[PDB]
């Protein structure tokens, strides 16, 4: 664990597993870096194959000229270049990304009233951009050490990433795959020709709840979707479906969500006011550190290609309405703030669960 | 690095509770979670700081308390605990 | 060395200088020469500013040219270099400077007796050298070659006072006209007004000319250039001139004394000795005509210093001409790549676009505009209907637009209350009435007005705001548009749809004509002179007979009785007039003109100093006017109650109706440029106020 | 998630819910909650889990907690002659729950 | 002197030679430049010296040269563009400042995102498409300075240099500013003969359409110079094409010691402000001989209005009046500017109110698709700063700044407002103004400024009680305020009234429009979307280059050419026709959808005069004025 | 870079280093080839010294111009 890192792990490979909070930009470290002398004029290259530092330059340029102690040349043409001579030669040089994460102990298992410790991690090459902040990842790493500039001798502890490891991988666009192998392409012709195919795609569909066959044939049919057409005007047909299902309490509705959550490859399940501290729709937010416009979040959109399972559709706001009239039909959000306008892609099925007024339905 | 202030049960009336600051060394870290009555036995010493305090205008020091030892003033269950 | 190359430049600065104080000599527009005059002026310590005129160096330009003689074309080299050409007239100024006339008093400025003093020094220290260089009789021996070179000698042993410690004047460009230019084939780059975005860095060192509204004017600073020092231990005054914004004082004395004795003196600061300039830093913004598509305005800071300073103010249309200078970089170190700089105009002249009223003189040309309006006759009618040319119809309502324009006699009393004299007008009607454009031409015509659409202002938006200026570094009020107007109009479009916190503002304004503001930063009140138009919809957007008009009129009794003058502007179908209105609007859109030949419409410059003029009278009453006011208004309060029960009411009778009857006189009277008030004013005043409510709804 | 003010760190609470995970969370004061609150804990009950995005970070923590609620009744009385969801401003969906 | 340089520089003068079109480009600039100057002398602008080179056409020329541009481009850049100031010094004797080089075509692995650029793409032309967040204040940079020494009368100056205007890495040289000459005398700096070169920063982010939906976004520096400076706006959408360069050293030396890396920035070469659904920039196509022989072909046909008109939207079914007002509203009118300061609309302004699923929402995104500056907002998704203005706060100069809302950044364009009946009151006091004066006024705390918000707006709204009854009166049914009303030219009132035929009609008409495939397209493929990016310079199928229907990519350029051509005016034949209907409007006894105000009669002018835009004649007849008023008619009764 | 800028010279090592490979190879004075006898003798450690004779090279460049 996070909390048991002690000072008999430090310089030592440890694994150990948390959640991400941020992910730094992408620095640019030099591997090859060619220098050449103010006005000795005398080329050098300095290669580098270690990359674990952080705070302090391990390898740095060399404080005076090599000229002199090399002492290549047989003429040898006092003469001094001076401190810190050497400049470097930027198209002749060579560089990686190296980047800053951060994680955190998984908030689960924190104490009740304390801090969940954090620790920052440097990775590099093939280890950077391979993680998004909040996926939950087990690394492999050194525990070292950095001094920053509250104890005579304290030092700050990081981790240097070796390896990482995604428990669960999050369900997105971009995370989406569309590489099949053939022993897949095979199985899913051999399922096609079987005539009892629609009743066993809606066996499948919630095998748990009794009855309803209707809206099990229903969700089926919002999983596969319609055709999309584009046409030469420009307008776009929607293929998405969009299904209700409202009625009594107790009738397995938001199990039915739930189970539509599960089964589809890009899915959210929220309510129709949004999640705890996820937003409904699309939410555009300034950002934290440089103050800029970006899509914060949202059910809508995060669920692009997939389905949105608003539980409790009847009550919503009205942002949320109108948001979710657009995304409906024009599969698209518009938005236009003081500083952004833009119009993103919604492409969702929206599966609602709404409960009637005064309790239980009445035929009346 | 653990901040410790007098248990409010004992404090006197019109006075707020003094605090301190403890620094506890490799084996007794992690040992007292924060919200509990704790006793601890150390050397009271002076932390030194660069060039003073210039708010004070005095020659004024802060003081720690390297811990010596942790007393606190548990969900296990041995052999015969399951048995009885 | 090669180290520091030099260029050939076209430019010569020994014959510019010949030619430069040639035409200081030489010229005379058509006592004397006028730039011999203004010296002369200068000298008597009855003038601060010397203003050169590029016009007057082209125009001396072209009878060298006709005179057949070859001469340097001195403008285009001052619209280039303009910074140096101004220590270049500052010395051509200094080498013949005429002697003052009136002796030196004790009613004089104290840096003119430090300069009277400087100037005579020096003449006993060069006297002083002289006589002892003299009596020291080297060579015991050419008398006028002796003379010339023991003044040559005199002069380079002794320090003087420099001759920028002696300047009292302050030299500005005022750049060439533009019709100037077309008489004589000249095209110049200062004379034509630039944005913000067209001054580039091209135009560097550029004497260049922009236009905009002023959006921030800083207070008056003092500005340090060369700072004095004392030396108790030489008796010298050690001076260090400063071009920066910051500077490090001088500790030890750099007196030639001091700097050849072992002991070195200390320096003080003497801050009447030294050299003081009044600055500002203002902020100018390109209209919304030079603006591009769909994008922001931006800004430029200028700097004014010395007499030009309380010229700028914030809510101005202004032509500025000055030297585009750069600026060390202000801005974080990381971001610059090379030799970055910030940019600055430094203010030559500043042109005003509407003239304030308080500016008006009654000068010479003035005089005959002035009275070619009055003896072309019917100047109430004439000036009303030309208020918007291309709105038909609404006279009345252009008539108190011009009253509010005008406006009434501000009156003072000894127990030291005051009764306003500005007149506020409400003009609540149908929809399509044009009254917006109507509140656009009157605070496009008024040259301190302000356009405000009720919720595009908040209530920190018309009142105050406490915010810090760093130029000057402390943290001072700034006002809303209600400040903006001081001493104007506001126009407050759709009035209806506002918030309480504006209308309380309002209500306070149109009475006690200030602010008062006690708040968690402020406890104060701000001074708020503004005549106010307000524009409004009745309740359900539309007029309907079926209830009172007080009823919708969603309007409290007490800004109600604010109001001197409100307006129902129906829009009551006919056959006859939408014809008439049909053939105006189409006909302005046609032609881009008024459709009637039948009238010449006032220019709103003419209308402007007409207004400002007309503004300059205080006129009064006599007795038997007084008492037919009495009499009205005795009458309208017993209309009032009779009224009152039935459905016809505009309101109740007030004695601000007796207080606008007579401000709507004054304005009349002020029209006629009369310093008494007649019984035809009040008779229109009182036709004015029922023709307002009565007459239309009665119809 | 929280950016503390001194230590500029972004630190992801997960809150009560979360942090009650394989245990339970007393919620005193049912009744007079806010508008967020309420959201958290349906979406604690239905999913038992707690979906944030929020400052860059998308993520679903699971709250498998039990709850045992205090709440007043509505005017400080329960009425018997009213059923109970007249007597308690929760609704019908957290009071199933 | 270097001989592969040389040898580069050699290499280039072949392929200039080889394709003509950057020569007499060339020759264009600079006869541009040479008549400016000859009319400056006798009685304007001068266009920058550098030249749009092909990287397609060069890598049919030339490989190796192709891929040392693109990999190496320190190495490969200035021998061009020494190659390109000699080619151009070669024919300027008959007739100073070096020319530059700019890229367009295929980059391959070099056209990236600011998310994907990593170190690999280091010291390579990288071509980066996204969004402009951050724009700094354009600020002159000092080249050459020069100075006046009096004592010997002499003009001096000294040379800076930086490592951004080199792309070849060089010897820091710090040439300190020279307030003395060699001989010890003052020397005074003489503005106006000094060299100031405009340099900008901005900063381009990833694009939201293309962006993970919940991920922070990365961003990137861009370094502009002087003939590329002011080119871009925040909000843009933008394709720069730089080289990426690393600066300094990243902390390897003894006063730096930090891990801020190597700092990276981008070189730009190429600004090309891209066109994007909903955003700041206007869609601009190039007009051919070809396509301006064509659209004056359609102008002189009797049927023009009914062809542009039924050839906007084929895939929606009958609301042809309404495909009428929307395509007037494309034209725009003529915006009158008077000699006093009073202005006059030209705008036309479109609202639908009605039945739901009418194609109301197909039609406002179909104006968002089609038109050249179309800015889509919702009801209660952006509020009274969302549309107008906001203000924020400067981090450099610490001074409060704008940030312009949708109707001011669709200025001269379209604002798409859907759900116009769930706007707050405050926004709909917001829109009064822009709707009649055409401006937005602001007075914040310190700030007064009055923005242009020129715009025609297009709205769809709903009834209050969520469908039309013919049998109450308008009033309660739109349920709106008079004056929002007299400020829209053209309300209509959508009805979905169930006929037999008609339904027939309807059924037919979808599922024909259901069974389409694009050329190129298998019978089960699915259709791919391609996010649509045009660069800015400056129910039948079978729609083909006007057979019977006109192409959308054609009205397009139809619409650019009409607006940007013809200015029409009135005549007296067109107003007694305007007069005498506004007349009758004015006095009938008919109950009317919308009130009759004067702000009808212009509409009647802006309507005829956005006719005469159709027909492309510089007169307003008689005919212009029927139609005017025949679909005023419409949509009053 | 700049520091160390590039001449074009008229030599050419390769196409000199393949004549002088086939003047070794195939030059015959007038057993077999000469410098092919005097590298064998050196390869026997009969020969310590080789001589190249410029004569030689010229009247190889004049035999392969006829
Ligand atoms: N027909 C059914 N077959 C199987 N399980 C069922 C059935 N009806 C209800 N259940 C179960 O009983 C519970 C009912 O919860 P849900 O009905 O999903 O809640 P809901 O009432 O539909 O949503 P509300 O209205 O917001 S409380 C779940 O645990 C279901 O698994
Ligand atoms: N009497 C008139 N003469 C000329 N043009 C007019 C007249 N009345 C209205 N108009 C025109 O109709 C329009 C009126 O616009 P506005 O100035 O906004 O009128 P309004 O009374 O302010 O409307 P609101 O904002 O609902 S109170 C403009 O295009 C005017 O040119
Ligand atoms: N006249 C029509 N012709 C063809 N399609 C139509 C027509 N009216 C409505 N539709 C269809 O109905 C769907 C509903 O969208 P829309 O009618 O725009 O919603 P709303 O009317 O609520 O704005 C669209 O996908 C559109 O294809
Ligand atoms: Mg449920
Ligand atoms: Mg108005
Ligand atoms: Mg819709
Ligand atoms: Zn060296
Ligand atoms: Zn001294």
């Amino acid at each position: 664990p996070l909390r048991d890192l002690d000072s008999e792990h430090v310089s030592k490979i440890v694994r150990l597993s948390g959640i991400i909070i941020s992910t730094s930009v992408l620095s640019s470290r030099a591997t090859y870096l060619s220098i050449m002398c103010r006005n000795c004029r005398h080329t050098t290259s300095i290669t580098i194959n270690n990359f674990n530092s952080i705070t302090g330059n391990t390898v740095s340029l060399p404080r005076s000229c090599l000229s002199t102690i090399e002492s290549e040349s047989s003429m040898a043409n006092k003469k001094n270049c001076g401190p810190d001579p050497y400049i470097i030669i930027h198209e002749s040089s060579k560089f990686i990304d190296q980047q800053f994460l951060k994680l955190q102990e998984i908030p689960e298992l924190v104490p009740v009233g304390e801090m969940p410790r954090n620790l920052t991690m440097t990775c590099d090459r093939y280890l950077t951009n391979k993680v998004i902040p909040g996926t939950r990842v087990t690394i492999v790493g050194i525990y070292s050490i950095y001094n920053s500039k509250s104890g005579v001798a304290i030092r700050t502890p990081y981790i240097k990433i070796l390896g990482i490891q995604s428990d669960v991988e999050t369900s997105s666009i971009w995370n989406s795959v569309t590489m099949f192998t053939e022993e897949e392409e095979e199985e899913f012709l051999q399922l096609s020709r079987n005539p009892k195919l629609y009743e066993i795609l809606t066996n499948s569909i919630a095998p748990s709840i009794f009855g309803n066959e209707d809206i099990k044939k229903a969700i089926v049919c919002l999983l596969m979707g319609g055709s999309k057409k584009i046409l030469p005007d420009g307008m776009r047909l929607r293929g998405d479906i969009n299904v209700l299902l409202l009625g009594d309490p107790g009738t397995a509705k938001s199990q039915l969500l739930k189970f539509v959550e599960k089964v589809s490859p890009i899915a959210v399940y929220t309510s129709g006011k949004g999640s705890s501290a996820a937003g409904l729709t699309a939410s555009v937010q300034r950002d934290p550190m440089t103050r800029e416009f970006y899509l914060e979040g949202g059910a809508m959109v995060l669920a692009d290609g997939g389905v949105v399972c608003i539980d409790e559709f009847d009550k919503m706001r009205d942002e949320d309405r109108v948001a979710i009239h657009e995304a409906m039909e024009q599969q698209t959000i518009s938005i236009a703030k003081a500083g952004i306008t833009t119009v993103l892609n919604s492409r969702t099925s929206v599966l609602a669960a709404a409960n009637p007024i005064y309790g239980r339905y009445d035929d009346l | 690095r653990v901040t410790l202030q007098e248990a409010p049960g004992t404090v006197p009336p019109g006075r707020l509770p003094r605090h301190r600051e403890v620094i506890l060394l490799a084996d007794l870290v992690d040992v007292s979670k924060p919200g509990e009555e704790v006793e601890v036995t150390g050397i009271y010493k002076n932390n030194y700081d660069g060039n003073l305090n210039a708010k004070n205008g005095f020659p004024v020091f802060a003081t720690i308390i390297e811990a010596n030892s942790i007393k606190r003033r548990v969900f296990s269950w041995t052999e015969e605990e399951e048995r009885e | 060395s090669a180290a520091l190359p030099s260029i050939q430049l076209p430019v010569d600065y020994n014959n510019l200088f010949n030619e430069i104080t040639d035409f200081l000599v030489t010229f005379k527009q058509d006592k004397g020469p006028k730039y011999m005059a203004m010296l002369q002026k200068v000298a008597n310590r009855e003038l601060n500013s010397v203003i050169i005129d590029l016009d007057d160096i082209l125009q001396y330009q072209n009878e060298k040219f006709l005179q057949g003689t070859q001469a340097d074309d001195l403008v285009s080299a001052i619209q280039q270099n303009a910074n140096h050409f101004t220590e270049l007239f500052c010395r051509a100024i200094d080498n013949n400077m005429p002697l003052p006339t009136k002796e030196i008093d004790y009613k004089d400025d104290v840096l003119d007796v430090i300069l009277n003093q400087r100037r005579l020094r020096n003449e006993r220290m060069l006297s002083d050298r002289t006589n002892e260089i003299r009596s020291e009789n080297l060579m015991d021996t050419p008398p006028s070659s002796m003379n010339d070179a023991l003044r040559e000698v005199v002069e380079d042993e002794t320090e003087l006072f420099p001759p920028n410690l002696t300047r009292r004047y302050f030299l500005y460009f005022k750049p060439l006209s533009q019709n100037c230019a077309r008489r004589y084939r000249k095209k110049a780059i200062s004379s034509k007004p630039l944005s913000v975005r067209q001054i580039k860095g091209d135009f560097l060192g550029q004497l260049i000319t922009v236009r905009g509204i002023i959006t921030r004017v800083s207070d008056v600073k003092p500005a340090v250039e060369v700072i004095a020092y004392t030396c108790d231990q030489c008796g010298y005054e050690v001076f260090q001139e400063v071009n920066s914004r910051t500077f490090t004082p001088l500790s030890e004395c750099t007196s030639e004394e001091c700097s050849q004795n072992q002991t070195k003196g200390q320096l003080f600061m003497s801050t009447r000795a030294s050299k003081f300039s009044a600055f500002q830093e203002c902020k100018i913004q390109e209209l919304s005509q030079q603006v591009p598509v769909g994008h922001i305005p931006r800004s430029l800071n200028i700097h004014v210093n010395g007499t030009l300073v309380r010229s700028l103010s914030p809510g101005d249309i202004v032509d500025v001409t000055g030297i585009f200078l750069p600026a060390p970089y202000t801005g974080f170190k990381a971001l610059k790549a090379g030799l970055l700089t910030e940019t600055y105009l430094e203010a030559q002249f500043v042109r005003q676009h509407k003239k304030k009223f308080a500016s008006f003189s009654l000068t010479s040309d003035v005089e005959e505009r002035v009275m070619e309006l009055i003896t072309s006759g019917d100047v109430y009618n004439r000036l009303a209907k030309s208020i918007a040319p291309e709105i038909y119809g609404n006279l009345d309502v252009k008539k108190a637009l011009l009253l509010l324009l005008v406006g009434g006699v501000d009156k003072r009393v000894g127990d030291g209350m005051k009764i306003r004299g500005d007149i506020n007008v409400c003009l609540m009607g149908d929809p399509g009435v044009a009254k917006s454009q109507l509140l656009k031409a009157i605070c496009k015509i008024s040259p301190r007005g302000v356009y405000t659409t009720g919720k595009g202002s908040s209530g920190v938006g018309l009142t105050a705001a406490v915010m810090k200026d760093p130029v000057t570094d402390e943290m001072i009020l700034e006002g809303g548009a209600l400040v903006l107007a001081d001493n104007g109009i506001c126009c407050i479009d759709e009035f209806d749809k506002m918030d309480e916190s504006d209308r309380t503002a309002i209500h306070e304004v149109m009475e006690q004509q200030t602010i008062s503001i006690s708040k968690a930063g402020i406890n104060t009140t701000l001074n708020a002179r503004t005549s106010i138009l307000a524009a409004a919809n009745p309740l359900y957007g539309r007029y309907n007979p079926r209830l009172s008009p007080l009823d919708n009129i969603n309007l409290p009794a007490a800004l109600l009785s604010r109001f001197d003058i409100l307006f129902l502007m129906l829009d009551i179908p006919s056959r006859d007039d939408d014809e008439k209105l049909a053939e105006h609007v189409t006909y302005v859109h046609m032609h881009n003109k008024q459709p009637d030949l039948d009238f010449t419409p006032v220019e709103p410059s003419k209308m402007r100093e007409y207004i400002a003029y007309a503004k300059t009278k205080r006129p009064v009453m006599s007795e038997a006017v007084n008492d037919y006011v009495v009499q009205a208004y005795i009458r309208l309060r017993q209309d009032s109650k009779r009224e009152m029960d039935s459905k016809f009411s505009f309101g109740q009778a007030t004695p601000r109706t007796l207080l606008g009857i007579i401000r709507l006189s004054q304005a009349l009277a002020k029209l006629r440029l009369a310093d008494m008030v007649d019984i035809d004013d009040v008779e229109e005043a009182l036709r004015l106020v029922r023709v307002s409510k009565e007459s239309l709804y009665q119809e | 998630v929280r950016k503390d003010p001194i230590t500029k760190e972004w630190t992801l609470e997960g809150g009560a819910l979360v942090l009650a995970d394989k245990g339970v969370c007393l919620i005193d004061e049912f009744d007079k909650m806010n508008d967020q609150d309420r959201t958290s804990i349906h979406e604690a009950m239905e999913q038992q889990s707690i979906s944030i995005s929020k400052a860059g970070i998308v993520t679903t923590l699971q709250a498998r907690c039990s709850i045992i609620a205090a709440a007043n009744p509505n005017g400080g009385r329960y009425n018997s002659t009213l059923p109970l969801a007249q007597n308690v401003s929760l609704t019908e969906p957290i009071l199933s729950r | 002197p270097d001989a592969v340089f040389g040898d580069r520089v050699r290499r280039f003068q072949e392929f200039l030679d080889t394709f003509t079109s950057y020569r007499d480009s060339v020759r264009s600039i600079q006869v541009y430049n040479s008549n400016n100057a000859a009319n400056y002398n006798d009685d304007l602008n001068i266009l920058p010296h550098r030249i749009i080179i092909s990287l397609d056409d060069l890598r049919e020329f030339d490989r190796s040269f192709w891929s040392g541009i693109l990999v190496e481009p320190a190495y490969f850049i200035p021998p061009a563009e020494k190659a390109l100031t000699d080619l151009a010094d070669s024919m300027d004797d008959v007739p100073r400042h070096p020319w530059k080089l700019s890229f367009k075509g295929s980059f391959g692995a070099h056209a990236l995102s600011p998310r994907t650029l990593t170190a690999q793409h280091l010291n390579k032309l990288v071509s980066v498409e996204g969004i402009v967040t951050k724009t700094s204040l354009v600020r002159p940079k000092l080249i050459r300075s020069v100075h006046y020494a009096a004592k010997t009368g002499r003009f001096h100056y000294r040379d800076y240099t930086d490592a951004t205007t080199t792309l070849t890495t060089r010897i820091p040289t710090p040439a300190i500013y020279p307030t003395e000459d060699t001989e010890g005398n003052k020397l005074t700096t003489e503005y106006g003969y000094s060299t100031f070169i405009d340099h900008q920063r901005i900063t381009v982010q990833e694009m939201p359409e293309m962006a993970p939906a919940g991920q922070l976004p990365r961003s990137i520096d861009v370094i502009l110079d002087d003939d590329l400076v002011d080119k871009t706006k925040p909000g843009d959408r933008v394709n720069v094409v730089g080289v990426f360069k690393s600066l300094g050293a990243g902390g390897m030396n003894q006063s730096n010691s930090t891990l801020i890396g190597f700092k990276t920035l981008i070189l730009g070469n190429t600004v090309y402000p891209l066109h994007a659904r909903s955003t700041g920039v206007a869609a601009r196509q190039m007009l051919t001989d070809f396509d301006i022989r064509n659209i004056n072909k359609l102008s002189k046909k009797k049927d023009i209005f009914d062809i542009l008109s039924q050839s906007l939207a084929p895939s929606i079914y009958g609301h042809d009046h309404i495909k009428k007002a929307i395509l007037l509203m494309l034209m725009g009118g003529v915006e009158k500017n008077l000699e006093n300061g009073s202005h006059l609309r030209g705008d036309i302004n479109i609202l639908m109110v009605g039945d739901p699923s009418t194609a109301k929402s197909q039609l406002l995104r179909f104006v968002l698709n089609t038109a050249s500056l179309a800015i889509a907002t919702t009801g209660r998704g952006s509020s009274g700063v969302g549309l107008t203005a906001a203000v924020t706060t400067d981090r450099e100069t610490g001074e409060r700044r704008l940030e312009a809302g949708a109707m001011v950044l669709a200025d001269r364009g379209v604002v798409c407002i859907d759900e116009f009946d769930k706007m707050t009151d405050v926004d709909r006091v917001a829109i009064h103004e822009v709707m009649e004066q055409q401006t937005v006024t602001i007075a914040k705390a310190g700030i007064h400024t009055t923005l242009n918000a020129r715009c025609s707006v297009i709205a769809a709204a709903n009834p209050v009680f969520g469908q039309y009854d013919v049998n109450r009166d308008p009033h309660q049914n739109i349920a709106l305020p008079d004056s929002l009303l007299s400020r829209f030219d053209l309300l209509f009132v959508v009805t979905d009234d169930i006929n037999e035929i008609r339904d027939r009609s309807i059924s037919e008409h979808v599922l024909r429009t259901h069974r389409y495939l694009p050329p190129g397209y298998l019978e089960g493929e699915p259709v791919r979307e391609r996010l649509n990016l045009s660069l800015a310079v400056g129910g039948n199928y079978n729609g083909t280059e006007i057979p019977k229907l006109v192409t959308i990519p054609f009205l397009r350029k139809y619409v650019q050419y009409a607006k940007e051509r013809v200015i029409p005016q009135l005549t007296q034949e067109a107003i007694n026709v305007i007069v005498k209907n506004y007349t009758d409007l004015r006095n009938d006894d008919n109950t009317k959808k919308s009130p009759i105000t004067a702000r009808t009669l212009e509409t009647l002018i802006r309507l005829a005069t956005a006719h005469a835009k159709v027909r492309l004649s510089k007169t307003v007849n008689k005919v212009d004025a029927k139609v005017a008023a025949n679909l005023l008619r419409f949509a009053l009764l």
